[PDB]
DNA sequence: GCTTACCTGGTG
RNA sequence: CCCCC
DNA sequence: GGTAAGC
């Protein structure tokens, strides 16, 4: 459906916003450790469910 | 006539490519549903 | 060594671009490690741009 | 790739192909798309061997 | 297409992290032991240590390189000269053997004629500099 | 964990701090060698208040000096005088060990000798660093609380 | 009575060497003794851990940082608790104090172990809980010919199944 | 540690103590050279390397093309004209700080919001 | 603690 | 070889 | 070209 594809590509550019706002967190040295160590490891971690909340 | 040149993987490293001349070439100076979603002309 | 590379790499490039040097030869400036390499290599892959 | 900037952390630099096989995939997704297609193909040719005499 | 010379030199950081004294060795072709990397310098003709230092570190402020190359300069103690260098290896016969090794068959590309010390001692300094730059977490 | 004590993350934690192999090295920033020849009058400044002490109640010349992590030391329940002895008991009667105490801003651990003499102290610096057992079990060179 | 005489000297110099000086000569020699009698309460010379006592004492009174518990001891502040303390800690200073606590609660992150999330999707419903709280992952299992696999997990009872 | 050469043949210099008046040389093996030296300090290891520093800046380090540009203005000369990157040590254990060099006043800022980063 | 001697899917 | 789940 | 049980 037309409406549908439109709620998708909001869906989609709607998780995108949270990996930038994620990204510039981690680019300020802001974004926090987590038991899972490497704030790099840390970042990716949130980026990757995110984008796997997105297609789901 | 130096409009277009030979490159190698190694060469490839230092170069910044555009994907079609138009999608990422002139600067931003409605939007086709169907069609499917591509990036920018971002640098 | 070369003091002045940023030029160099130019004279070198164009100097290719006018059919002076083999369009195959490859040429990479990598400003973070202080080179400058040059392939005449035979077996290199390379793609028109 | 090439067509990206250096230092890119972005869902498209990184491999997250946002279209559907119905609207199809860009250069980039193509090749990532690609990249991780692979992977399973390479598994499956190695461990075929190693699967066959554990059966043995 | 100068006769398939695959020459393969290795120069190895031996001794791991934890190991004190961590000494830079290299394998020469026909050359059974590994010659430790200031003899190979003496036998190039870079004889003082400082100048050998100068061949592989090029920052001077760069302590952390440089004494990781302290214990070379120990190493290569013993043998003082170029004579005495080109003999540790495999005398008189030792000698001659050992001037042909470092000309012909170490470093070959670049050029394995004779006029051409230098070129391959400031070459195996490279050589070192990528190494040490990568035993550093660099 | 021990029955009643399962719910408890504090007892867990100190645990831990019973099993996990605890070298010297894990817990030290950097060792140094000085020619500090005067025992009763150390050339670091820094130093002076670690004099004073263990000497208010014939050696050698030249000093190992290491500073330890508090950070390191304080995860694994540890304290100046454990990490000492554990040091004056790996080298018996050959080395002198005097240290800073638990409150200090830095702290320091001075190692002394009983022909030659400098080398032998690159020796013992090497041997210290590598395998002192400070607390925990070998072989377990990782442990982590779960839920 | 080696101690017995040099507790007293470095506990009568540390403690007039300070900006306040002897004006209490009888109560700064008798603060001393009477640290030092229940000092001897660790062991009374019967054991050399008494002897590792006094070096928490005399330390943290040196030391600068801290200053103000060289002036603060000959002000009042309980002899009996300087012997009973194990307070190495609580006991000088305060910037130390507040770093120990940033230290101890860091460590006890640290010492956590990795957890991992898991992305879940309600469209896929368990077996045995017959919840949908199922976290899946794909895999070319089968030739190129045929499709991927799918392994779901149940983010919920923790179950684990597969697909064509 | 900044260790030193012997005058005369350039071989590098060792510890040795002057016993007599108790002070530290620096002596030749080479031949007899000896000088006075100049720290107590005769050797130095490092186990904790607390550093995660910017990059091999040349002084026309824009000239790559491959690096990203900023907006953001520079705190020098408020030329808005800056390339971008990540910690050059990229070690795994790396903050995903952004080291900002001005292509006008070749000065250079971090990202950073945890402290006042220059560096 | 190094060198040897065994092995490595199914049909056609 | 050239083909297979 | 990977592991172990020989000397
Ligand atoms: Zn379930
Ligand atoms: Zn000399
Ligand atoms: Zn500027």
């Amino acid at each position: 459906d037309g409406p549908t594809m439109r709620e998708i590509t909001e869906t989609i550019a709607e998780a995108k916003k949270k990996v930038l706002d994620v990204t510039k967190e981690a680019q300020a040295n802001l974004l926090t450790a987590k038991h899972g160590m490497t704030l790099r490891e840390s970042f990716e971690d949130n980026v990757v469910r995110f984008l796997n909340e997105a297609r789901d | 006539e130096g409009l277009v040149e030979y490159i190698d993987a190694e060469e490839e490293e230092s170069i910044l490519i555009a994907m079609q001349p138009e999608d990422l070439e002139p600067a931003e100076a409605d939007v086709d549903p169907a069609k499917r979603i591509r990036v920018s002309h971002h640098a | 060594v070369h003091r002045n590379p940023a030029r160099l790499m130019e004279t070198l490039r164009t100097l290719r671009r006018k059919g002076d040097i083999n369009p195959e030869v490859s040429m990479i400036r990598d400003i973070r490690e202080k080179e400058l390499k040059i392939f005449t290599d035979a077996g290199r892959v390379y793609r028109p741009l | 790739l090439p067509h990206f900037s250096k230092d890119d952390y972005s869902p498209e630099s990184k491999g997250f192909v946002e279209n559907s096989y119905l609207r199809g995939l860009t250069p980039q997704e193509f090749f990532f798309h690609a990249m991780g297609g692979r992977e399973g193909l390479i598994d499956t040719a190695v461990k075929t061997a190693e699967t066959g005499y554990i059966q043995r | 297409k100068g006769s398939r010379f695959i020459s393969t030199l290795q120069v190895k950081l031996y001794g791991r992290e934890g190991s004190s004294a961590r000494t830079i060795k290299a394998t020469l072709p026909y050359i059974k032991q590994d010659i430790p990397i200031v003899i190979i310098f003496r036998a190039l003709g870079i004889i003082p240590d400082g100048e050998i230092l100068e061949h592989i570190c090029y920052d001077v402020n760069d302590w952390q390189m440089l004494e990781m190359l302290k214990p070379c300069v120990e190493d290569g103690f013993v043998i003082q000269d170029r004579e005495t260098a080109l003999d540790f290896i495999g005398k008189e016969k030792r000698i001659q053997y050992a001037k042909d090794i470092l000309q012909k068959e170490f470093l070959p590309h670049i050029t394995q004629l004779e006029g051409f010390e230098s070129r391959k001692a400031f070459f195996l300094g490279y050589m070192i500099n990528r190494l040490l730059l990568c035993a550093l977490d660099r | 964990l021990e029955p009643g004590h399962a719910a408890d993350q504090e007892q867990a934690k100190l645990i831990r701090s019973a099993i996990e192999h605890t070298t010297l090295k894990s817990v030290t920033i950097a060792s140094e060698i000085y020619y500090d020849p005067d025992p009763r009058s150390t050339v670091i400044p820094e130093d002076e208040e670690i004099i004073q002490l263990h000497f208010s109640l014939q050696q050698s010349p030249w000093l190992l000096r290491l500073e330890l992590d508090r950070a390191a030391m304080n995860d694994k329940d540890l304290t100046m005088g454990q990490v000492g002895e554990r040091i004056k008991q790996t080298f018996k009667n050959d080395l002198f060990v005097i240290w800073s105490e638990d409150n200090d801003e830095k702290l320091i651990i001075r190692c002394r000798v009983v022909a030659e003499e400098d080398h032998m102290l690159k020796k013992i610096e090497n041997t210290m660093l590598e395998n002192i057992t400070l607390r925990g079990v070998e072989n377990i060179e990782r442990v982590v609380m779960m839920k | 009575h080696k101690l017995r005489d040099q507790v007293l000297k470095a506990l009568y110099d540390v403690l007039a060497k300070e900006s306040e000086h002897p004006p209490q000569s009888i109560l700064h020699t008798a603060k001393a003794i009477e640290s030092e009698m229940n000092k001897v309460n660790n062991c009374d010379t019967n054991e050399a851990a008494y002897k590792a006592r006094y070096r928490i004492i005399y330390s943290n009174v040196i030391s600068k940082n801290n200053p103000d518990l060289k002036h603060k001891i000959a002000n009042g502040d309980i002899t009996p608790e300087f012997l009973a303390t194990c307070d190495a800690k609580d006991l000088a200073p305060a910037p130390l104090k507040q770093k120990i606590e940033e230290i101890a609660k860091q460590n006890l992150y640290n010492a956590q172990g990795a957890t991992i999330e898991r992305s879940v999707t309600d469209r896929f419903t368990c077996g045995k809980c017959k919840e949908k709280k199922v976290s899946y992952y794909q895999l070319q299992t089968r030739s190129a010919a045929a499709p991927l696999t799918t392994f779901c997990t149940c983010e919920a009872c923790g179950n684990r199944w597969k697909f064509s | 540690t900044t260790f030193r050469f012997c005058r005369d043949c350039n071989n590098m210099l060792y510890p040795r103590e002057d016993k007599e008046n108790n002070r530290l040389l620096f002596e030749c093996r080479t031949c007899s050279y000896v000088e006075e030296a100049g720290s107590p300090l005769v050797y130095r290891h490092e186990l904790i390397t607390n550093i995660g520093e910017t990059a091999g800046v040349v002084q026309d380090i824009g000239s790559d093309p491959t690096l990203p540009r900023s907006d953001r203005e520079c705190p020098k000369c408020h030329s808005r004209e800056n390339v971008f990157f990540q910690s050059q040590q990229r070690r795994k254990d790396t903050s995903m700080v952004l080291f900002f060099v001005c292509l006008s006043c070749s000065h250079i800022f971090t990202s950073d919001q945890k402290n006042k980063r220059t560096q």
